[PDB]
DNA sequence: CGATATCG
DNA sequence: TCAGAAGCAGTAGAGCATGCATATATGCATGCTCTACTGCTTCTGACGATATCG
């Protein structure tokens, strides 16, 4: 299961692995992997109605996650709104507001999780410090000291 | 959830919580914001049943309001009618003093709704309403009892409705209705005096069938109902002399067949031992030629299951205590204990003690 | 697309100096004309589809009222269901003194950025909590080149209009009367989505769509929805799923609502039955149904009256076929429904449906069936008359393909006609009648007549809602207008009378 | 407007023959008479009927004195039908050994009609006969019967076990092949003669079978009351007009007796009170009176108070009793699929004058020759809402009239867009499927060409079958009134057989049905049949 | 023919 | 007499929750509410003809 409310305390403008109730106001969506417990609200009618009324909101995930997600016919409406990101590649995400022209830049880094095809971690770096989201990962003892991007 | 956590700690806010629940139930229309409005009131009434706070709740006015709502041609959804029936049934249990003038009226309502939901040839039944009516009846019969020696018609139609509820005529997927029926049968089996003594064969069959179900709450309800039924039937067959020739031999044959059967887990063995006890106790029909038989059977089964069978007993350890309890219950009955089966027993208890950390 | 989807329309009216000062001969200012058009649209939509969303936004003003606090943009009304109070709020600016009231409340004659106006419109479109089928923004302005002497704002507005059109927002132009001339090729050619292909020249007056929007068409519109999803049973095994649709439904006025005369709010009605003697309430389980015939009294339960009127399961049991030549046109019992396959309950129903349709069309046969619409309903005999689609008006479907469900009356539905003698007429009389009929013949259209009672009720409701004491009297379009028919036939009537009537006769 | 009718049933031993596979003619006559008397009782129409049982063991007749009219028993005099006659027909009617004849039965029926309808006023008098024609009789009293029928204006109908496998009322040949004896042959000849000698050639059509009479409503043909005329004027302009009378020819037939709401214990309706209480949607739920409530409508999410008096004084006022032709147009531009109404009107001429008759006939013939219709503006009275409709000519060999069907307004038209099926490449059927459907349609034909003139003759006249719900309601009410504590009986077999096509069509379509099943694939998503509560908790 | 009150 | 108006019951179509086992993923199935719309049944009252009185 996933007891996560898809909303970090440091960055409440982004929601991860949860798009049900309060994540309809988020500025960017992230998807760790393609398990059903981490995909609540991803096919909601309210989210469908919001996607067709916005242009700056996207769904970031691993390329394998994108391939596994676009194959399902129920999630093919995300085809033009999914932006895949390579692992271990620090990219800058623009958290631009739809209504007002306000903008906010954040740096995200995808780290391998070793769980299922397309499972990755999320390492955010912004104004409120560095946070890490290891959604359903699998690491043996003595492997945390081998992640280059965490050092 | 909070009232479930701190039940009696909410002394002064109970009246205000009840008022807010009533206001939400009255002014609002959505059932999603209405089911909890009745669940919280039911929790309030179940938490403060014996407390003196039952005077400011105005049980009479609440019952009058809900009964007037029942007598409305405008239909409410099925899910809220279940909670309404459950609350109306509970109103007679927590405060029967103010329900002496309304229980006779409410029994007719429950019976009519049950007949409409279970004897309809033009419309499909409504299982939530059925479960609500069953729970309301099981909560109302707690104080305003109706026995066969008091009134046969009502006590017989209630028993027939309970039968039809627990009857697996058409196998379903939701077990709310049969669970409520089994709980009703377990609570007030002492009222259907002559009822359970006529279809006792089918009753025992269906109770054995439900006791082996995969569900847990349904299993517990079926076990309680079977225990109550066996107790009542044993009392009735041991009190008078005209019930022996059929019922005594029938139940003894059933118990012996359950015991001597080779494919019977600890549940059926324990049920058979408890029934044999409850029956042959007051009836004074104990005969050592079969008590020793079942004793040797249980000892040999325990030996072949736990002692000699030295393999991956993943579930055997988690059911050895039931075997030990049954063996003790049997051993306490017979007076001539075979001395050849004393080692197997001592070593069995030793090996059961050894398996203690695995629990 | 979706059944739950509704429409959205945002009125975008300019408030510049040219909008208030264009009275060449003092007939109507562009702002007053826009207010009149908006009120006409509100009135025509508050009865037709009272579930759509309407919003009125004025740009170029002095004050501002936005969710993002943009400058010179005042959102008067947000996207919501049209009501009577918004009509009055727009009436506040309708009159000539309404212009002064507007300029004192919101002001006018200020600079603006057309990108921020479209941004506020998109923000309003993004605040809807319902599904919107169509999003349309009608711009009421008289500026053929609004962002003159500046290219950055023009490029920004073009980019924002492109973004809106990519979002799926229909953006049409309602150009008003420009003194010098309104040419859309300058700026608005790259802003609007579709070009009417006739404005290559310049306009000197109002747009051609304003007169279309000013015609208040009051007729409640209903979305397509099947009455029932039955199952055509060609046999106990061969069964296909079809949808029953109604193409002709009687229009009824909305039912009244019980109110409290003091607070003008709806009241809650709770019917309740109780014993008159004891006073205790009575439940449906404590009630029987009786029917006294003479001295006897038949007693039946509630659920037995439904057993009385049930024969089989709901659906369409297929009987044999009958030619259309033996289907009498005067055998009308109920309005005809429409059958159409669903292809959602069973797989392979549309192919068999089309095959049956083709074979019945080329053979002009009508499949007789037994129509049972709902559970516990007596069965009726219907003939599935095949109907072929007709593509006319540059390939616009006016008739859908499928079967025509026609109800057939039973033996007791047909009444008895009294006996009479067949008195005929002479060839001279029949020729005179033929001539007088050819004189008065005309072309009939199904939508040429309106229900006068319903239209009068609509006018009365408008008069009582807008608090105008001059209720419009809808002209009865069903009257024969005898004051003009006699002028066409001439003197045939008295001749025919003298031919077929006695010298003296009291009709 | 009452009407006398005497039922004459034969109770001889002849009809008591148990034919294998077919019910006895006595049972079929019992069914027909039961249906007749139950529709006469439950309709509560003022009428008096009489039952004359002839061919019985006993003898009871006013003219029985003198060793005449033997085995004739008048089981019921001319009285209002009730449940007593129902119980009699159902239970205490037993077959008789001796076989009487239908001629003396007709004699005693005339006797009853002419000696019991003395102080009453009956505009119609009818006699029905249920015989087998296999009994002996004479040939003398025929002319006397003919003269008495022609002088007393008596209408007659004959019902036989055969027409002029086997399912009771299943749209098939009721007569068994070569099962008619010579006595029955001469009886048929004499009854055809006596029917022709009464009202002409159409009298021969008044002979129906027993199974035929159960699904044709023929027993109520000469007793039903005519419709009420609607007198008005068919105007063309401001001066030209025609005196016309309009009747309702087709109308939805519904039950007239409602179901009374009575208490469960006391079967009296006076012990029930239906109270309506209005209250605000507040927490305290303050009760509201009746005189402080004003009618209001809904106008775009708002509520506008529109009182009854204000709605009346502002209501659309129209001149009632108007029927004016709006114009004319070709019949091809107005289809029957747009008809919107609940009743069909046949516009006839004036009552007695001939000028309006000639004018309306000329109008009908002119509309027929030009194949055009007459759009009119019909209104029932001062209060009815005005409506427009079609008025097309209906020319028959016996009468002339204009048929009126209401037309829809602009607000009654709905433009629903459906996908096309001709270019449906996802569902275009193959040519073999087309041939299979062709074979199925040609096999399931309900019409046939006979008499070598190749005219249409439908094998399933659904426009002549009575409504089965009425017969079901009548039989259920009868069962409950004669069996107070018993479940409702199932649907009778003849009712369930008259609602089905002839068995020959099904037997011929057996193979095309399987052929259609083979080619067309039909996969059902999820079948969840709605089973009632009794089927789950029996 | 008035025109009033039924009666459906 | 009968048109028209309430009053009530059923359904389509969307939407949502929960129940699923020793799985942490189930996605999947199932069953319920809500709302607008249509239809049937019961009730009412105005109305026009035609009966009766002058
Ligand atoms: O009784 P049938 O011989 O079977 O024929 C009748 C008869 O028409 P014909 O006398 O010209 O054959 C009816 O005429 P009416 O007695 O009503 O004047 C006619 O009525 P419609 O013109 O209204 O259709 C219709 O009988 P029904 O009224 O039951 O429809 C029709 O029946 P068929 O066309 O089947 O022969
Ligand atoms: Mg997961
Ligand atoms: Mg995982």
């Amino acid at each position: 299961m996933s007891s996560f409310e898809g909303q970090m305390a440091e960055y409440p403008t982004i929601s991860i692995d949860r798009f049900d109730r309060e994540n309809l106001r988020a500025r960017a969506y992230f998807l760790s992997h393609c398990h059903k417990d981490h995909m609540k609200g991803l096919r909601a009618p309210t989210l469908k109605r919001r996607l067709e009324c916005s242009l700056k909101v996207y769904l970031y995930c691993s390329p394998v996650t994108k391939e596994l997600l676009l194959t399902s016919p129920k999630y093919r409406f995300w085809k033009k709104r999914i932006i895949s990101i390579e692992i271990e590649t620090p990219t800058q995400i623009s958290l631009v507001d739809e209504a007002s022209g306000e903008k906010e830049e954040i740096v995200v880094t995808l780290l391998p999780a070793g769980h299922c095809p397309g499972s990755v971690m999320f390492l955010f770096q912004g104004n409120n410090g560095t946070v890490l989201y290891t959604g359903d990962f699998r690491l043996a003892q003595g492997e945390a000291a081998r992640m280059e991007l965490l050092h | 959830i909070f009232l479930e956590k701190m039940g009696q700690k909410i002394a002064p806010y109970s009246v205000e919580i009840k008022n807010t629940c009533t206001s939400v139930y009255t002014k609002d229309r959505a059932a999603k914001c209405k089911i909890p409005a009745l669940d919280l009131l039911i929790k309030l009434l179940q938490t403060f049943r014996s407390s003196r706070l039952m005077d400011e709740f105005k049980i009479g006015e609440l019952f009058s309001k809900f009964y007037g709502e029942l007598a409305l041609k405008k239909k409410i959804p099925d899910t809220v009618l279940e909670k309404v029936y459950e609350l109306l049934g509970l109103l007679g249990e927590v405060h029967p003093s103010e329900m002496i003038n309304n229980a006779e009226n409410l029994f007719r309502a429950f019976l009519g709704e049950l007949k409409t939901q279970m004897t309809s040839a033009v419309r499909e039944p409504k299982l939530p309403v059925l479960a609500g009516c069953l729970k309301g009846l099981s909560s109302l019969l707690c104080n305003f009892t109706k026995s066969m020696e008091e009134d046969p018609q009502t006590s017989r139609e209630i028993f027939n409705f309970v039968l039809k509820a627990i009857r697996p005529q058409i196998d379903l997927k939701r077990y709310a209705v049969p669970s409520a029926g089994l709980r009703l049968f377990a609570l007030h089996a002492s009222q259907f005096s002559t009822c359970l003594l006529d279809n006792y064969v089918s009753l025992f069959e269906v109770l054995l069938k439900w006791c082996a179900h995969t569900n847990v709450e349904l299993k517990k309800a079926a076990l309680s109902a079977l225990e109550s039924f066996l107790k009542q039937v044993s009392n009735m067959v041991a009190k008078n002399a005209e019930m022996h020739k059929n019922k005594l031999q029938y139940f003894m044959e059933q118990f012996y067949g359950i015991i001597r059967n080779v494919d019977s887990n600890n549940k059926e063995l324990s049920i058979a031992i408890r029934g044999y006890g409850l029956f042959a106790g007051p009836c004074k029909v104990i005969n050592a030629k079969d008590v020793d038989f079942m004793y040797v059977e249980l000892i040999q089964r325990c030996k072949q299951m736990f002692l000699t069978q030295t393999d991956t007993g993943d579930d055997r350890v988690y059911q050895m205590p039931s075997f030990l309890q049954s063996v003790a219950s049997v051993l306490l009955y017979l007076d001539t204990v075979p001395e050849v089966y004393t080692p197997v027993l001592e070593h069995l208890v030793v090996m059961q003690i050894d398996s203690f950390p695995q629990y | 697309y979706k059944y739950s989807g509704r429409d959205s329309l945002i009125f975008l009216v300019d408030a510049s100096k040219a909008m208030f000062e264009s009275q060449s001969e003092d007939e109507l200012t562009p702002f007053d004309m826009s207010i009149q058009c908006i009120q006409s649209v509100y009135i025509s939509k508050i009865i037709s589809s009272d579930r759509d969303l309407l919003a009125v936004v004025f740009y170029g003003t002095e004050k501002d009222k936005n969710s993002v606090n943009f400058k010179n943009i005042y959102v008067l009304q947000e996207l919501d269901n049209p009501g009577a109070k918004r009509i009055l709020e727009l009436d506040q600016f309708k009159g000539q003194q309404g212009q002064k009231r507007f300029q004192d409340m919101m002001g006018h004659g200020s600079d603006y950025s057309l990108s921020e106006v479209l941004w506020v419109c998109a923000n309003l479109f993004s605040d809807v909590q319902f599904k919107m089928s169509h999003k349309r923004i009608m711009l009421f302005t008289n500026e053929d080149n609004p962002h003159g002497n500046d290219s950055a704002k023009a490029s920004r507005a073009r980019t924002k209009a492109g973004d809106l059109r990519d979002t799926g927002i229909f953006l049409d132009l309602m150009h008003l009367k420009k003194p010098g001339g309104f040419d859309i090729s300058l700026f608005y050619r790259d802003i609007i989505s579709i070009a009417e292909d006739e404005d290559l020249r310049v306009h000197f007056e109002e747009s051609s769509k304003l007169e279309d929007l000013l015609r208040k068409v009051r007729a409640k519109e209903t979305r397509k929805r099947a009455l029932s999803r039955l199952k055509l049973k060609l046999n106990k095994d061969i069964v296909i799923s079809v949808g029953i649709y109604n193409l002709v439904q009687k229009a009824l006025k909305p039912p009244p609502i019980k109110l409290y005369r003091e607070t003008n709010e709806p009241v809650k009605t709770k019917t309740r039955t109780f014993n008159t003697s004891t006073g205790g309430l009575l439940l449906p389980s404590d009630t029987k149904r009786s029917q006294i015939y003479g001295s006897r009294q038949i007693i039946l339960e509630k659920e037995e009256t439904e057993e009385l009127k049930r024969f089989d399961d709901p659906g369409l049991m297929l009987m044999g076929f009958k030619p259309l030549v033996l289907l009498k046109k005067h055998h009308y019992l109920r309005p005809s429904l429409f059958v159409y396959p669903e292809e959602s309950l069973v797989i392979g129903s549309s192919t068999l449906f089309s095959a049956l349709l083709i074979k019945c069309l080329e053979k002009e046969v009508a499949a007789l069936c037994r129509y049972t619409p709902r559970r516990n309903i007596p069965p009726y005999f219907v003939a599935l008359v095949p109907q072929e689609e007709e593509l006319d008006d540059q390939k616009i479907q006016v008739t859908p393909p499928g079967f025509q469900l026609v109800f057939l009356p039973f033996a007791d539905d047909k009444r008895k006609m009294p006996f009479t003698e067949k008195i005929m007429a002479t060839p001279e009389q029949v020729g005179k009648m033929k001539a007088i009929v050819e004189k008065l013949r005309f072309t009939y259209r199904s939508d040429s007549f309106e229900n006068p009672v319903l239209q009068q009720h609509f006018r009365n409701l408008e008069a009582l809602a807008l608090d105008l004491m001059e209720p419009e009297q809808a002209v009865d379009l069903t009257l024969p207008k005898v004051e003009a028919m006699n002028k066409r036939l001439g003197s045939l009537v008295d001749e025919f009378k003298e031919l077929v009537y006695p010298p003296d006769y009291n009709p | 407007n009452k009407a006398a009718v005497v039922l004459c049933m034969d109770v001889g031993f002849t009809m008591s023959n148990s034919i294998p596979g077919i019910e006895s003619p006595f049972e079929q006559a019992k069914k027909v008479i039961t249906m007749f008397v139950q529709r006469q009782v439950f309709a509560e129409n003022k009428d008096e009927i009489a039952l004359v049982l002839f061919g019985t063991d006993g003898t009871d007749n006013p003219l029985s004195g003198g060793d005449q009219y033997q085995n004739i028993t008048v089981h019921r005099h001319l009285m209002l039908p009730d449940f007593d006659l129902l119980e009699d027909i159902e239970s205490k009617i037993q077959p008789g050994s001796q076989q009487a004849d239908f001629l003396d039965a007709l004699i005693v029926s005339m006797d009853v009609i002419q000696h019991e309808t003395i102080g009453k006023k009956f505009e119609k008098r009818h006699i029905e006969i249920f015989t087998d024609l296999s009994s002996r009789f004479s040939k003398s009293q025929l002319d006397i019967i003919i003269h008495s029928l022609k002088k007393c204006d008596i209408s007659l109908q004959f019902f036989l076990p055969f027409s002029l496998p086997f399912r009771l009322g299943g749209h098939g040949p009721s007569f068994p092949l070569k099962g008619i004896t010579e006595q029955q042959k001469e009886g048929l000849e004499i009854v055809k003669m006596v029917m022709i000698s009464l009202e002409g050639e159409d009298g021969l059509d008044e002979i129906y079978s027993f199974s035929e009479s159960l699904r044709k409503l023929c027993v109520f043909k000469k007793i039903e009351r005519h419709s009420i005329h609607w007198p008005c004027r068919l105007t063309i302009g401001s001066n030209l007009s025609i005196r016309i009378a309009a009747y309702k020819s087709i109308l939805q037939e519904r039950v007239k007796k409602t179901w009374t709401v009575v208490d469960a214990k006391t079967l009296k309706k006076e012990d029930i009170q239906k109270e309506t209480v209005y209250c605000l949607n507040d927490d305290d739920e303050t009760e509201v009176l009746k005189e402080d409530i004003i009618q209001g409508f809904r106008y775009g999410s708002d509520i506008v108070p529109f009182s009854k008096v204000d709605e009346e004084q502002m209501k659309y006022k129209s001149e009632g009793k108007c029927f004016s032709v709006l114009g004319f147009c070709k019949s091809s531009q107005v289809q029957r699929r747009f008809f919107m109404g609940n009743q069909v009107l046949k516009v006839f001429a004036a009552r007695d004058d001939e000028a309006a008759a000639v004018a309306l006939s000329s109008l009908i013939h002119a509309l027929d020759d030009l194949d055009m219709v007459a759009i009119v503006r019909y209104a029932y009275d001062k209060r009815a809402n005005p409506q427009v409709g079609v008025a097309f000519p209906h020319i028959k060999h016996n009468y002339e009239c204009l048929v009126y069907v209401q037309l829809p307004f602009m607000e009654d038209l709905r433009q629903y867009m459906f996908s096309s099926l001709k270019n449906s490449k996802k569902y275009a059927p193959t040519e073999a499927q087309l041939n299979a459907v062709d074979a199925l349609i040609d096999s399931m034909s309900l019409a046939k060409k006979d008499e070598k003139t190749d005219t249409l003759e439908d094998l399933f006249p659904t426009t002549k079958i009575p409504n089965p719900r009425f017969q079901r309601l009548f039989q259920c009410l009868l069962h409950r009134a004669l069996h107070p504590r018993e479940p409702l009986p199932p649907i009778q077999q003849h009712i369930w057989n008259m609602l089905n096509p002839p068995a020959e069509v099904t037997t011929k379509s057996q193979i095309p049905l399987s052929k259609i099943k083979t080619l067309f694939p039909l996969i059902e998503a999820k079948k969840k049949d709605q089973v009632t509560a009794q089927e789950i908790f029996q």
